[PDB]
């Protein structure tokens, strides 16, 4: 039978480094991309 | 990378699920999932 | 296409209804005049609903319901509004007759 | 169709106070459907200024061009700024007609005797007739103005969109 | 008291409890009623027939379904597990640019696609779909409109359309060889009770368009005419060469594919440079077109105009210009409510430039990838023309294709490079060396596709392939996918007015019975309609689609229930839907069942009853 | 400019109103086939 | 028209009440109404 | 000049062969004093090989 | 004797027609011309500089500006809180967890979520449901009674005895609007309504629709969604319950632009509405032509 | 294959819980409800051999 964990307030949920890096990564390369879609409707 | 969870032992689950939230993972379904969804992202100066 | 079908059908114009307090004053309008000779009698109103082209031909060889599902207030227990309702309308479970 | 004449008179009458000339819309199905379209309660319209302004605040400028707060309060100044926009807004007549018809033909049925440069017949499957006023504040009108058109249903739901007074106004104005 | 009229018995179950006293005449009329007979106050008999019903069957609250969806929505979506497996359905309105470049990439995720609930319906037989064991039944609340479910921003709201065509009609309310029966009552009412006798010439074109082995440069030219009149005169004896040469070495007939090469070849080959029997064959196949027209409208009542549009297009769909054939090569003449959509908006008239030959024209080659611009020849299919290639692409092909047939496109701006500019053909003339040395030079791709197809002993092979190279003038664009977005006519629209119909077409591409292996590297497969989506052909055409059948063996039905891509899936807002496809699926090939697809289109107008109920069909 | 006239073989009759109107500011219809 | 001449009507109604007789007529005499109005604005000499 | 210009656009963009040259082909050259005019358009090569292809083909009809 | 302006009006009639498209090219529309209007009379003057164009186009572009550039101060809050937390999110919604799972993949889709999410921003997304409410006349007099009744003292047993009973308090059932996207099929949902509770045994959220069902995608792997309050607080979550919170922080924005852009609109009495506030309407107007018009 | 099956004969699942279950084996239970009306007789079930 299976088995769960019962959700409470304080459990956490970590993050392995490299995904972190990953999404850090991906957000300053979006933040510079300057791909507005506001700049593609004035286009 | 994994969790941590408040309760020592973990408990068994009961009931249909509409009246409270349980995720399963069957981990082919999931690989097929991440490789799917990978691709189908990309697929849609 | 309204005039149209107008002509295509031996029907009159369309003719507005009366206001709400000639309504009250007056009982009605009978918009259908007498007609000028009758031999037969009174014009039997004959009335269509719709009709699937494959309908069981044994549903009119026996007295019968023509909707479809029995709805005879005898059968169903008293007073229960619910259960009445399940069984004219709450298509999902099994009808009356046939 | 009295629409257009009832709302060039009163816009004659009010032009000599507020200088807005008048603006004669005619609408059909590539606007909006015919159930919005029979249920269509509210027009509204608004004038712009070329650097980006309204009819009704000051022209200089006014303490709404502060940046938003975010505070628990006041999110944005509520009741003198909500006062505000709603008096920037302005309201004018409308009629509706539901069923379909073209309007060279409609026209001629109504006294009005329409020659126009080709006798290009529209089919419209519903039409509605609203007139709107873009002001300039003297008898010198400028093309970079940008003129609001809003529509409202009894819900609550709108749409609006713009345009430009040089597209309106494209040849029309021209030959004066 | 109550009485029925024009009921159908089963032909299942046919039987007689009387013989002895009672024998009718063999006409249809006697087979399928559409009369009652009733007793007067006296013993007297009265005729009832559906003409004295038009009094009440025309009037406009009958076709008006807002109150049964204001109802339908009040009651709300049922809850019972049950119904919720139909309940999940979902539709997306999507650009047209992309949608011929994605196929692959929507292709390539391994999800299933849930049944539409008018697709459901149709699986029950009669005598089941009226059982409790039926789940979709609670949704055929009028027979004039569809009513169902579906799902967009995570909630639930229904859906309504209106059945365009009488054949929309689910199979459990109306079954297939009913539609057979009342074509043989249009038949017998139009006096053509035994139909002209075509039957071979069908034969020939069953076993040539099922045929796996079709001459792969039948499409290559398909695409490179356009149909365009001047093109085929160019090539009209290369055509005439490989026609004869193939029947020869094959007994089935070449070309028979497309509507515009079968009538330009029936009109200009006729002057000559053919065995007469082999022009009596596609004289015979537009005479089958032409048939089917003519069973199409009804002539015999047929008169009039009503709001400058013909009562024939009232009549039947077969003559809206609203109703776009599936492939498309030519703008038609007429279009005042359509609006034809390549991209995110419908086209402005500015936008569709003209294509002129002869002269350069470099930038439209450039810009051949791209979306916005609607490329056209000077010139319009008239209304005739119009009719007659709907006709032939929605009523011919699938009846007598079983429904095999698939869409696909040619990367020619790649592909006629490829081909042609070897410098013998760039070096000509305003040959004769040896067969080896004419292979070499030509380019060994376009050997195999002439190498035995077009050659004669009068003709060798450099011959015939520079003859085909001259035509190269009309090249042409790469394939789009366009969609057709129109209201009905004046008389449908009464109810729900709002309603726009989305129809999707090919442009400026071929419809195939069999995967061109060579040319497999340069073409890409497009299934986009419940005809036309043959999972057997993408799959031989491109990887990811036989990837996605292979881990759905079961997805490879042909009777149309193929996923399309999500982009061509409006069932509810096409005109044709689920009962087309299944029944192409099953239908004998013959040409009754040609007929039958188009007797089937007539439309469910008050106009349109006015009509039918006046011939007394 | 002319439709039908008697005896030869109503835009302009419109047009002229609707300048004349304009004009005048009086309702006298002036058509082709009445006055002189 | 030019000069007045009057119309002469002698109807039968159901309405005994004044007022809504009165709004019946107004609803379809309106055409008469507005002629009132235009002899009113074109003729300020006059008034009826 | 000009021979820089007509070099790129018959050895890089059109890409004949050394063979093929000015006096060989009267339609070649009445195309290139059009084609040098755009100096866009030098990635999609294939689109100028096959507008060359056509001009000859419609150039070497009978009609 | 004269004509009123009617009758000269109707005689001169029409004699031009125009189709003018909006800024965006969404709609097209006509214009009429009558000769005999006041404004042919007036003989004003028509001038098109080329600087006010610019200025104008500017001005408009910054008009369209207001809503996407709050969904990139969305996605700025996102990153820096995360980055700030470091890789480590709370568990705020009500649901079970498994151990054994490879929880690197529901990482990767919920940034394939983040990313997909993005691409779909429009003005129908949820924040802008969210300020909807906010910027009206009540959301202030409401959020002052909301701070006056939260900072008070807890009674004094003579005020429970005696007077008024106890004043009543906030309700439990909240309404929030959301954006849900899905990674196994690229499609986004993006105008969602919802009901929310706070679960009694542990103070997780709970999310229903509004019929009162209990909602299911909190389990489901393929899924990321999102949740804003009425009182512009923020929630990202991915499966697991598993949120990350923030405030949404608007004041990169204009007051003038924002209220100019959208607001719920109030309404002036028309025919058949009533006269006392928020009486129930009787049958809608509707001015139709499916019948033949009352007169 | 179980689900599939019971959606497609039209019974619904075993929702009975432990109590009643093992009271309904050892004494016997209505499982089935009413029906919502009768214009017949008794639902005489035919058994199947």
């Amino acid at each position: 039978v299976a088995v769960f964990f019962e959700p409470h307030e304080e459990n956490v949920l970590r993050c392995p480094e490299r995904v972190l890096r990953r999404l850090l990564e991906d957000a300053a390369v979006t933040m510079r991309g300057g791909g507005w879609r506001e700049d593609v409707l004035m286009d | 990378s994994l969790l941590h969870t408040f309760w020592r032992l973990p408990v068994a689950v009961f009931f249909e699920p509409h009246e409270e939230n349980v995720l399963r993972c069957p981990e082919r379904v999931l690989r097929r999932l991440l490789e799917d969804a990978a691709v189908t992202m990309r697929g849609g100066d | 296409v309204d005039r149209w079908i107008r002509h295509a059908a031996g029907v009159e114009r369309p003719q507005l209804l009366d206001t709400e307090t000639i309504s009250m004053l007056t009982f009605g309008s009978m918009s259908e005049r007498n007609a000028a000779a009758t031999v037969h009698g009174q014009k039997a109103a004959c009335e269509l609903i719709l009709t699937p082209v494959t309908m069981d031909v044994n549903y009119f060889k026996i007295p019968n319901n023509p909707r479809g599902r029995a709805s005879c207030m005898l059968a169903v227990d008293p007073y229960d509004t619910e259960a009445a309702t399940k069984a004219i309308y709450d298509h999902r479970e099994a009808d009356a007759q046939t | 169709m009295e629409t257009h004449l009832y709302s060039d008179l009163a816009f004659e009458a009010r032009f000599a106070d507020d200088e807005q000339l008048p603006l004669h819309l005619v609408l059909d199905q590539e606007v909006l459907s015919n159930e919005e379209a029979e249920t269509l309660r509210y027009v509204y319209y608004r004038n712009v200024d070329s650097a980006g302004r309204s009819t009704g605040r000051a022209p200089g400028g006014d303490e709404d061009d502060a940046p938003a707060s975010d505070d628990a309060e006041d999110a944005v100044g509520g009741d003198r700024a909500f006062d505000r926009e709603r008096r920037t807004w302005q309201r004018a007549c409308f009629r509706v007609l539901p069923r379909p018809l073209e309007l060279l033909d409609y026209l001629r049925q109504s006294g009005l005797t329409v020659t126009l440069e080709k006798e290009q017949r529209v089919r419209m499957f519903y039409a509605v007739f609203t007139t709107l006023g873009l002001r300039c504040p003297d008898n010198r009108l400028s093309g970079a103005q940008t003129l609001h058109l809003r529509l409202v249903w009894p819900d609550g739901s709108y749409r609006d969109w713009e345009f430009l007074a040089r597209d309106l106004l494209r040849e029309e104005m021209e030959a004066n | 008291f109550f009485f029925p009229v024009g009921l159908y018995l089963p032909e299942d179950r046919g039987y007689t409890t009387v013989e002895s006293k009672v024998k009718l005449n063999d006409t249809v009329r006697n087979a399928l009623p559409t009369t009652a007979y009733l007793l007067n106050r006296d013993r007297a008999v009265q005729k009832i027939d559906f003409v004295d019903a038009l009094k009440t069957l025309c009037h406009p609250v009958l076709h008006e379904p807002a109150p049964c969806l204001q109802t339908f929505t009040e009651r709300g979506p049922p809850s019972e597990p049950a119904m919720q497996r139909l309940l999940e359905c979902r539709f997306q309105q999507e650009p047209m640019g992309g949608a011929a470049r994605r196929i692959p990439h929507f292709y390539r995720v391994r999800r299933e696609v849930p049944r539409t609930v008018n697709e459901m319906k149709q699986d029950f037989v009669v005598t089941d779909f009226y059982k409790v064991g039926n789940i979709t039944l609670y949704t055929e609340l009028h027979p004039f409109f569809d009513f169902t479910h579906c799902q967009e921003n995570s909630e639930t709201v229904a859906l309504c359309t209106p059945r365009i065509v009488i054949g929309n009609l689910p199979d459990g309310l109306a079954p297939g060889p009913f539609h057979e029966l009342r074509t043989w009552e249009i038949m017998e009412h139009m006096r053509l009770r035994p139909p002209p006798d075509y039957e071979e010439t069908l034969r020939l074109f069953k076993t040539t368009v099922t045929s796996p082995n079709y001459p792969e440069l039948c499409y290559l030219v398909d695409v490179l005419v356009h149909g365009n009149v001047d093109a085929f005169l160019l090539i009209r004896t290369f055509v005439a060469r490989c026609i004869v040469n193939m029947f020869h070495t094959r007994q089935l007939l070449v070309f028979a594919h497309s509507y515009a090469l079968v009538t330009l070849i029936a009109e200009h080959l006729a002057d000559g440079a053919l065995p007469p029997q082999l022009l009596f064959h596609y004289r015979n196949l537009v005479a089958v077109l032409r048939l089917v027209t003519r069973i199409s409208a009804l002539p015999g009542l047929n008169n009039g105009q009503l709001a400058e549009e013909p009562l024939s297009a009232y009549v039947n769909a077969l003559h809206d210009h609203r109703l776009w054939p599936p492939f498309v090569t030519h703008l038609p003449r007429n279009m005042e409510g359509v609006q034809v959509v390549a991209d995110r908006q419908p086209l402005n008239p500015a936008n569709i430039e003209a294509r002129h030959h002869g002269v350069s024209d470099v930038p439209r080659l450039g810009a051949m990838d791209a979306d916005e611009p609607l490329f056209v020849d000077d010139y319009r299919a008239t209304d005739d023309e119009w009719t007659l290639q709907k006709v032939f692409y929605l009523c011919l092909m699938p009846a007598m294709t079983n429904n095999r047939a698939c869409g696909l496109g040619l990367n020619l701006k790649t592909l006629l490079v490829d081909l042609f500019y070897r410098p013998a053909f760039l070096l000509m003339p305003a040959p004769e060396d040896s067969i080896a040395a004419q292979r070499q030079a030509v380019g060994e791709m376009l050997t195999e596709l002439v190498e035995d197809v077009a050659t004669d002993a009068h003709t060798p092979l450099l011959q015939a392939c520079r003859e085909l190279f001259l035509a190269v003038q009309f090249v042409g664009e790469h394939v789009k996918v366009l969609e057709v977005r129109a209201p009905l006519d004046h008389a449908q629209r009464q109810g729900l007015p709002d309603f726009i119909s989305r129809q999707h077409v090919l442009y400026n591409g071929c419809c195939v019975v069999t995967a061109p292996k060579t040319l497999i590297e340069y073409s890409l497969p497009v299934p986009f309609h419940r005809f036309y989506s043959n999972p057997t052909i993408c799959a031989a055409l491109s990887d990811d689609i036989k990837r996605y059948v292979t881990e759905f063996p079961h997805y490879h039905r042909h009777d149309g229930g193929f996923p399309l891509p999500t982009a061509f899936a409006h069932e509810y807002h096409n005109w044709l839907r689920s009962p087309f496809s299944r029944y192409s699926a099953t239908c004998p090939n013959v040409l009754h069942s040609v007929m039958t697809l188009a007797a089937m289109l007539y439309k469910i107008s008050p106009v349109s009853l006015v009509l039918q109920t006046k011939a007394h069909i | 400019v002319i439709q039908h006239l008697p005896g030869y073989g109503d835009v302009l009759s419109l047009w002229s109103r609707r300048l004349l109107v304009g004009k005048l500011g009086r309702d006298v219809p002036v058509f082709v086939h009445e006055q002189q | 028209g030019p000069e007045t001449r009057p119309g002469i009507y002698v109807l039968t109604s159901s309405i005994a009440h004044w007022q809504t007789l009165v709004d019946v007529a107004r609803g379809k005499f309106a055409r008469e109404r507005c002629s009132f109005v235009n002899r009113r604005i074109t003729r300020p000499r006059q008034i009826p | 000049k000009r021979d820089e210009k007509h070099r790129h656009v018959v050895n890089v963009v059109l890409e004949l062969p050394t063979e093929i040259s000015e006096a060989t082909h009267p339609v070649l050259a009445t195309m290139l004093s059009k084609y040098t005019r755009m100096s866009s358009l030098f990635n999609d090569k294939c689109a100028f090989k096959l507008d060359l292809l056509r001009m000859v083909a419609v150039s070497r009809t009978r009609r | 004797d004269e004509v009123a302006r009617t009758d000269e009006w109707k005689g001169a009639g029409v004699s031009r027609l125009r189709e003018v498209w909006d800024v965006q090219h969404r709609v097209r529309l006509r214009v009429l011309w009558y000769v005999n209007s006041f404004w042919r009379s007036r003989e004003l003057s028509y001038d098109d500089h080329e600087v006010e164009l610019y200025r104008a186009l500017d001005a408009y572009r910054a008009r369209i500006a207001v809503e996407y550039v709050l969904i990139r101060a969305v996605r700025d809050e996102i990153y820096a809180v995360l980055r700030r937390d470091g890789g480590a999110l709370p568990q705020r919604f009500a649901c079970h967890v498994s151990r054994n799972m490879s929880w690197r993949v529901v990482w990767e889709l919920c940034r394939h979520a983040l990313a997909l999410w993005m691409d779909w921003a429009d003005v129908r997304s949820c924040i802008i449901k969210a300020l909807t409410p906010r910027l009206s006349r009540g959301a202030a007099a409401a959020a002052q009674r909301a701070r006056r009744q939260r900072e008070r003292s807890a009674p004094k047993p003579q005020e429970l005895l005696f007077g008024p009973r106890n004043e009543s308090g906030p309700p439990a059932e909240q309404t929030w609007y959301a954006d849900v996207v899905r990674c196994v099929r690229a499609q986004v949902d993006l105008g969602v309504e919802v009901r929310a509770a706070r679960c009694p045994r542990t103070g997780l959220w709970i999310v229903r629709d509004r019929r009162g069902r209990l909602r299911r995608w909190l389990s489901q792997p393929e899924v990321c969604v999102l949740y804003v309050t009425p009182d512009l607080d923020f929630y990202w979550v991915l499966p697991g319950g598993f949120a990350v919170s923030s405030r949404v922080t608007l004041h990169g924005l204009a007051q003038r632009a924002l209220r100019d852009r959208f607001q719920n609109f109030e309404a002036v009495l028309a025919r058949g509405m009533h006269v006392e506030a928020g009486r129930q309407e009787p049958e809608t107007p509707r001015v139709s032509g499916r019948r033949l018009p009352f007169d």
